[PDB]
């Protein structure tokens, strides 16, 4: 009856055990929202998209700062400020990436709403397993848990890197030391 | 359910299997409120127009017709051809063809039996049975889509950088 994460709180009604990373940590009861097209399905899809985006962004920042930029690309070690140097010399790359992300996000929203309507697609599912790393069950749950935990950690990390780069105008590991 | 192209999206519910080049790609559901034959005709018309346009752009940046008016790049050829009246002739004959097309598409939508884009233009055969016709329709659709995207890229690159045939 009590949430596993917060023993002083009752179990959130909509979070039983199903989703990976579920420990009952919903103090504000946001999982019970059923308005403005927002429900547990939409919240989970947003969480998974945030997890994946944060993982990609943190990996990119760390890669560029440690191993350096790719040939022909600007340096500076400040990832929040090197973006304007890339846009100053290769605006077409940024524009094409933005257009591609826009199209993919329109497709993602359509897929989310459709899967919410005629329930056949789990939240965050895009059938993207080209290498077959999660075919069999009893490993899919473990992979989902790993992805969720890594994505939450990378969300926090990427938000921290964004704020550090905006404020200190220095590199992430530069702030570290 | 679970359209072939986008495996996580539902089938567009208007494209089951009985159209050439039908991989179930309609995420925004254009076929849900527009006739399928109308959209097919529009797509095939775009394919043919853009194939001709890509070939003409690339060729005219290499070979020029005799005369001083034909000595401009394809990027600047529009303002020269419109002034000389060269594009007026193309406009006149294209308008005639498009009025006949108005009649044809109206008849196709109101029964008839004319397949979308089927003008029966076939001096040579190149398509003897149903299988050959289907294969060549798929080839035409794929080549037309590729040429539409290719002309888009060619024009955008040439406008961005006023370069010759290599528009990099
Ligand atoms: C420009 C084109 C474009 C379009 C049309 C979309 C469309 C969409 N995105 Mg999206 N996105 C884009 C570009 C785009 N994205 C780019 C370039 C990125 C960064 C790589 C993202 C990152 C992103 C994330 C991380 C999420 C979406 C989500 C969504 C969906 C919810 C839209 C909504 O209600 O937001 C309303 C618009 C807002 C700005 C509201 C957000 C306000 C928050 C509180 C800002 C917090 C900032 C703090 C620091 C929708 C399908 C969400 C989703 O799929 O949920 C299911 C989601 O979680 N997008
Ligand atoms: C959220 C994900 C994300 C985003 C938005 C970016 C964004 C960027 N990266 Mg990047 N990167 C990422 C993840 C990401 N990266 C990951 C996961 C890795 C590791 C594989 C890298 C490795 C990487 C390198 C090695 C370099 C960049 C560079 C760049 C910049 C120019 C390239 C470009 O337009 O990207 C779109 C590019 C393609 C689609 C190709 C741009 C600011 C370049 C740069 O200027 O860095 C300073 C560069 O040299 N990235
Ligand atoms: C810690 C990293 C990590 C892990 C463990 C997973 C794990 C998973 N992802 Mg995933 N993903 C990640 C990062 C990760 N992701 C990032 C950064 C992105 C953004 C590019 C995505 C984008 C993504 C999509 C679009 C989809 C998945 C899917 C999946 C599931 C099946 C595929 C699989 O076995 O992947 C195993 C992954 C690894 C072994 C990581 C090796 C490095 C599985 C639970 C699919 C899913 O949810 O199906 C239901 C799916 O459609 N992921
Ligand atoms: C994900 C984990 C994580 C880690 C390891 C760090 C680590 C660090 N952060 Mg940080 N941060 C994080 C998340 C994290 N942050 C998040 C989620 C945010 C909010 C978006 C911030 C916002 C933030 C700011 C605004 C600043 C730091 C600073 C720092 C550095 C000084 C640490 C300290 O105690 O100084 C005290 C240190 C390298 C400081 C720094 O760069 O020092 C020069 C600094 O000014 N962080
Ligand atoms: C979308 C189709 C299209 C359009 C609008 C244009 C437009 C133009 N072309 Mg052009 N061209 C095209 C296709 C096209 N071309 C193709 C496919 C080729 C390859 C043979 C060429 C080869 C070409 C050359 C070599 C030159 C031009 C030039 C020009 C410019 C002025 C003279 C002229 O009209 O061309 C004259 C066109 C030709 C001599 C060949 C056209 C052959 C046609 C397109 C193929 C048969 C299709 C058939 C007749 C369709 C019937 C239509 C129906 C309604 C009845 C003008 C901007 C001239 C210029 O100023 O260059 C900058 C020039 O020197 N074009
Ligand atoms: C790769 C080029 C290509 C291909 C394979 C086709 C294929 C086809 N076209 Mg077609 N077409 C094209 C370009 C192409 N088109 C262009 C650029 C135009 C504009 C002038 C047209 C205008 C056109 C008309 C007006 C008609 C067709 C028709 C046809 C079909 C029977 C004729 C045939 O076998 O064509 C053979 C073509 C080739 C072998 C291409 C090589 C040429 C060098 C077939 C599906 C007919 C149809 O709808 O039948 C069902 C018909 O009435 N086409
Ligand atoms: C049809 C496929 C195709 C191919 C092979 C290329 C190929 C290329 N494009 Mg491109 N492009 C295409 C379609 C294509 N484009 C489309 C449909 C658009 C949108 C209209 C663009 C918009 C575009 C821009 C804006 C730029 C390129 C650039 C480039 C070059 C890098 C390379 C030669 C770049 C380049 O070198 O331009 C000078 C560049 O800046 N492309
Ligand atoms: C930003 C604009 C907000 C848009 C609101 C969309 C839905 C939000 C909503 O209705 O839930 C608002 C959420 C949902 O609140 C939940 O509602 C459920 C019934 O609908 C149950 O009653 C839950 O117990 C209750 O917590 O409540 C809060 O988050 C209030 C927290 C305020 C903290 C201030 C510090
Ligand atoms: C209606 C809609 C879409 C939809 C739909 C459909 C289509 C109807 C389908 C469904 O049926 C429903 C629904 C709702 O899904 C809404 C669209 C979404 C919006 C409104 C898009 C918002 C995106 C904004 C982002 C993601 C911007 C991020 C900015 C960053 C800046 C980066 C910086 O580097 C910059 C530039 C400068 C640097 O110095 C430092 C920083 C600041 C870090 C980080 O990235
Ligand atoms: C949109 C795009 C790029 C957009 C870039 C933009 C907006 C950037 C704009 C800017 O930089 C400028 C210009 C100047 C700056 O000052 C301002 C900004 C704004 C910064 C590229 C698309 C590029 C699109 C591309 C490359 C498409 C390739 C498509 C292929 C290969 C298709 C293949 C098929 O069609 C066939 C062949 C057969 C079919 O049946 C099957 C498939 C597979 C679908």
């Amino acid at each position: 009856e009590r949430s596993k994460s917060l023993p002083f709180l009752m179990k959130p009604k909509n979070l039983d055990g199903s989703m990976a990373g579920d420990v009952g940590f919903d103090p504000l009861g946001l999982s019970e929202i059923n308005d403005v097209g927002v429900d547990l399905y939409w919240l989970r899809e947003a969480e998974l998209k945030h997890c994946r985006l944060g993982m990609m962004a943190a990996a990119g920042i760390l890669f560029v700062e440690i191993l350096g930029p790719a040939p022909g690309f600007p340096a500076g070690k400040s990832q929040m400020d090197v973006f304007w140097k890339v846009y100053a010399e290769k605006p077409s790359l940024i524009g094409a990436s933005l257009a591609a992300i826009a199209i993919l996000e329109v497709i993602s929203g359509v897929a989310t709403t459709q899967g919410r309507q005629n329930g056949d697609r789990a939240p965050g599912d895009y059938n993207f397993d080209p290498l077959g790393f999660g075919k069999d069950p009893a490993k899919f749950k473990d992979l989902q848990l790993k992805e969720v935990k890594n994505g939450r950690l990378a969300m926090i990390a990427a938000a921290g890197m964004i704020l550090q780069g905006v404020s200190t105008h220095q590199g992430a590991l530069e702030n570290l030391s | 359910e679970k359209s072939k192209a986008v495996p996580f999206l539902p089938r567009p519910a208007a494209l089951d299997g009985s159209v050439v080049g039908d991989v179930g790609f309609d995420p925004v559901g254009f076929t849900s409120w527009l006739p399928l034959s109308y959209l097919q005709e529009a797509e095939i018309k775009h394919c043919r127009i853009a194939m001709l346009a890509t070939l003409g752009w690339i060729v005219a940046d290499f070979v020029h017709l005799p005369g001083a008016v034909h000595e401009v790049s394809s990027l600047a050829a529009h303002d020269v051809a419109v002034k000389s009246g060269a594009l007026a002739q193309i406009l006149i004959w294209t308008s005639i063809a498009e009025a006949i097309s108005v009649i044809a598409i109206s008849q196709m939508l109101e029964g008839s039996g004319r397949q979308p884009g089927d003008f029966k233009f076939d001096p040579l055969n190149f398509a003897k049975d149903e299988k050959s016709l289907k294969k060549m329709q798929l080839s035409e659709l794929k080549n037309g889509r590729l040429a539409m995207l290719a002309f888009s890229g060619i024009v955008t690159q040439a406008a961005l950088t006023g370069h010759a045939f290599p528009y990099m």
